[PDB]
RNA sequence: GUAAAGCGCACGCAGGCGGUUUGUUAAGUCAGAUGUGAAAUCCCCGGGCUCAACCUGGGAACUGCAUCUGAUACUGGCAAG
RNA sequence: CGGCCCCCUGGACGAAGACUGACGCUCAGGUGCGAAAGCGUGGGGAGCAAACAGGAUUAGAUACCCUGGUAGUCCACGCCGUAAACGAUGUCGACUUGGAGGUUGUGCCCUUGAGGCGUGGCUUCCGGAGCUAACGCGUUAAGUCGACCGCCUGGGGAGUAC
């Protein structure tokens, strides 16, 4: 992504001027309209950089974890990891999805129990009311769990969109070892992105050139 | 061929509503004898279901020590809360002059020539937490020689 | 709080009785008695056998024993010679023609009765009571059963206070009249008292009815 | 701080401590040497009682003290800043 | 330490210079100051109020409640030298991420009041690393160090006896 392409979808935007964090400081580019504006002059080589790291995950046969809760953003994601053929976290962050991996293993394992018993039939044996509330309960573990169902095991990579909203998540990656690579509004505190890309993460337009550049490159790293 | 350890069993207590309810916790170390050791604390109902607990607890978290033929690489301090230990190399021959909690941990971890002494506290849990944290601080020639810029030789 | 008898509740739903026989109001009592005294002979006389269940049915005018045990070559016999030993003998106790049939239990440590009074045997030969319920427990989790609850009572160790000990590994649900759980008792009598012991064993949801 | 334990607060003599630069001094300190530090005991290598305890040869040690000759970074003295 | 005014007087702080040239820090013993109650002498005395006098309440009231009410509270000059005299945190110096206030100086700039950008003193509250048994402390440390002083060594006996 170049500099133009980033700041006419408004990359440089940011929070207020009353709402910052303290390491974000390097990161800033002045302040406008009490605004906070993000320097692309470090954005664009540290995304950069974040892709080639990407890229590599993705050509190692990487499994990739984008994560972002964000009520308008949340189709998105979902939509940007299924151009890529990965997984994600679209509705709001469990904590304990990684750490507690073998809980999630469980609740998984009814998610396809479920669906695979309505294939296979049965449903005629339980009652009306019944087969209605088992099948409530696999939309219900759908909205749960549908982008890890097939993750199999711990991912690769992590992508994050607002750092700062999705923190237990980056706690958990830390406390693994999973690297994250994450959009960092001028709020958040980047200590746990070891490649962190500050920009916005709430605008819809850059969010989605966030999410399309690193498909296109992780479909690229795939490809070989 | 990870050596295990059980260090210590305790019976804590809690009184809910109607009257006392009373689990057990255990206190163990696990170790590959070659300078990998982790210790683990784990609580439950009845006694081996929480040793069993500690022992999963124990080899997540297995720190990697700089050892030096079976003994320390020099004299260390480790302190945890009340507990403060002090352990020093020794010849060969000389055992593990350690107190019990000192002693599982060090016998386990894959030393076999240290003096250790531990002052203040000597509670269990925080006896090995202050034990591997002394065991964790403790320096080799090639790390400090690549720290300070100078050669192994140029050190010692 | 008292709990229904969870085979009982179930009869007709998941669980078939264990006499199958058509009577009216003036021979309903001597079927009674009759199978009654011949459950207790094949009990006493069978006792090392390891019996399970013992079926009884009553055709026209004669009487058949099905005997579930998971030891059949004791209380068969050599040469087939047992079996017709105590056939005769409960045909002189029902005073009609008898036959006996013999259905093994391929898996003891997942029926109740077996696994009851295996912990019973051990008991009144004086094993500490926690080893025989955890090794029952496992064991029968081990080999498949999808929830076990094993519960001894009445002066464990030989105390004086008694007192009631149970263990549940799995899933147990006793109000689900669709589970199939089979359910037994046994009592283990020690030179302080009798121990009464009871085993659920929950073997997974039939669906269908009792076909 | 709350477990025993900060004087109720200040001023202040004796006392303890003292920024920075050069010169000098050589008291502390340091190095070497000489004298002395009884023998036994302790310790090391040996030897003698059949072994051991025990006895015993030589050494090491006796961490000290005084003196002489040096060193001058540091502390002290003195002088000038 | 609390109306206002005058007279005499102590300290702190800031701006810009000029001057002195280590003259410093701490401090056993010593000296002074030191709430309230109390003491001695004299004065004063509205309110308040130990003691006390009643009225009640209460098994009991020598308490709490009520009506009175002396010392005392006030002033002058002496004495007393003790408080949960507390931040339960000795004094001095250096160093170590932040944020939000109060208060009091001050520099510079803008059309100037207004406002903006600084820079000191004191002070209040969150909180990072670190510390701590924990609670918590956290640039006004209970953090990292240095100088000197005071003090502690199980509870009671006892801050008592001599
Ligand atoms: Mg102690
Ligand atoms: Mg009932
Ligand atoms: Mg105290
Ligand atoms: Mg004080
Ligand atoms: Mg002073
Ligand atoms: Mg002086
Ligand atoms: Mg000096
Ligand atoms: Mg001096
Ligand atoms: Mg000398
Ligand atoms: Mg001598
Ligand atoms: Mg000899
Ligand atoms: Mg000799
Ligand atoms: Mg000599
Ligand atoms: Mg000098
Ligand atoms: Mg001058
Ligand atoms: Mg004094
Ligand atoms: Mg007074
Ligand atoms: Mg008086
Ligand atoms: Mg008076
Ligand atoms: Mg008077
Ligand atoms: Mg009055
Ligand atoms: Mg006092
Ligand atoms: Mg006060
Ligand atoms: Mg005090
Ligand atoms: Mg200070
Ligand atoms: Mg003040
Ligand atoms: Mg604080
Ligand atoms: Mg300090
Ligand atoms: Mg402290
Ligand atoms: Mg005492
Ligand atoms: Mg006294
Ligand atoms: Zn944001």
């Amino acid at each position: 992504v170049s500099m133009r392409d980033m700041l006419k979808a408004g990359v440089h935007f940011g929070h207020q001027t009353r709402y910052w964090n303290p390491k974000m400081k390097p990161f800033i580019f002045g302040a406008r309209n009490k605004v906070h504006i993000i320097n692309l002059e470090k954005t664009v080589p540290m995304f950069n950089e974040a892709l080639a790291e990407l890229n590599k995950i993705a050509s190692r046969k990487g499994k990739i974890l984008f994560v972002g809760t964000k009520r308008a953003a949340s189709e998105a994601v979902k939509d940007a990891a299924l151009s890529c053929d990965q997984f994600f976290v679209n509705h709001r962050w469990l904590g304990g999805m990684l750490t507690n991996w073998k809980t999630v293993r469980q609740s998984i394992k009814r998610l396809k129990d479920l669906e695979t018993q309505s294939q296979d039939g049965t449903f005629d044996k339980l009652t009306k009311k019944e087969a209605l509330m088992r099948t409530r309960e696999l939309e219900k573990l759908e909205n749960s769990l549908g982008g890890i169902k097939d993750m199999g095991g711990l991912p690769d990579a992590l992508f994050v969109i607002d750092a700062d909203h999705e923190h237990i998540a980056i706690k958990e990656a830390n406390n693994l070892g999973i690297p994250v690579f994450a959009i960092v509004d001028t709020n958040s505190d980047p200590d746990g992105v070891d490649f962190v890309i500050p920009g916005n993460d709430d605008a819809i337009r850059a969010v989605t050139l966030y999410l399309g550049a690193v498909a296109a490159t992780v479909r690229e790293g795939r490809s070989q | 061929e990870l050596q295990e350890k059980l260090i210590a069993v305790n019976r804590v207590s809690k009184t809910v509503k109607g009257g006392r309810i009373f689990s057990f916790t255990a206190l163990t170390v696990v170790g590959d004898g070659n300078g990998r050791v982790g210790f683990g604390y784990g609580k439950a109902r009845e006694v081996p279901a929480a040793i069993q607990k500690a022992m999963e607890k124990a080899r997540r978290n297995m720190i990697n020590v700089a050892l030096n033929n079976g003994t320390l690489q020099h004299p260390v301090k480790g302190v945890h809360t009340g507990s403060r230990v002090f352990m020093q190399p020794a010849s060969e021959g000389t055992g593990i002059i350690a107190g019990g909690a000192m002693r599982a941990v060090l016998e386990v971890a894959g030393v076999h020539n240290v003096l250790a002494k531990a002052y203040g506290s000597t509670n269990p849990i925080n006896v090995v937490r202050a034990t591997i944290d002394g065991l964790e601080n403790m320096n080799s020639p090639e790390m400090v020689a690549a720290k300070r810029g100078k050669s192994v030789e140029e050190i010692l | 709080g008292q709990k229904v008898h969870p085979n009982g509740i179930r009869l007709g739903i998941v669980k078939p009785w264990n006499s199958t026989w058509f009577a009216n109001t003036k021979e309903f009592a001597d079927n009674l008695d009759s199978d009654f005294k011949v459950r207790q002979y094949l009990t006493k006389e069978l006792a090392k056998a390891s019996v399970s269940r013992i079926v009884i049915e009553r055709p026209a005018k004669s009487i058949r024993v099905t005997i579930h045990t998971a030891r059949p070559g004791i209380v068969i016999g050599k040469k087939g010679e047992d079996v017709e030993k105590l056939r005769k003998v409960v045909a002189d106790i029902a005073g009609v023609p008898a036959q006996i049939n013999i259905a093994e239990v391929r898996k003891p440590e997942l029926d109740a009765k077996l696994v009851a009074d295996s912990i019973t045997s051990q008991l009144e030969r004086r094993v500490m009571f926690r080893r025989a319920m955890k090794r029952a427990v496992q064991n029968a989790m081990r080999l498949g059963a999808k929830g076990i609850k094993v519960e001894v009572s009445g002066r464990l160790g030989g105390a004086e206070i008694a007192r009631t000990e149970w263990y549940r590994e799995g899933r147990v649900p006793l109000h689900t009249l669709r589970a199939d759980i089979d359910y037994n008792t046994s009592e283990a009598h020690t030179t302080y008292g009798v121990i009464g012991v009871k085993v659920w064993i929950f073997k997974g949801e039939i669906l269908g009815g009792m076909a």
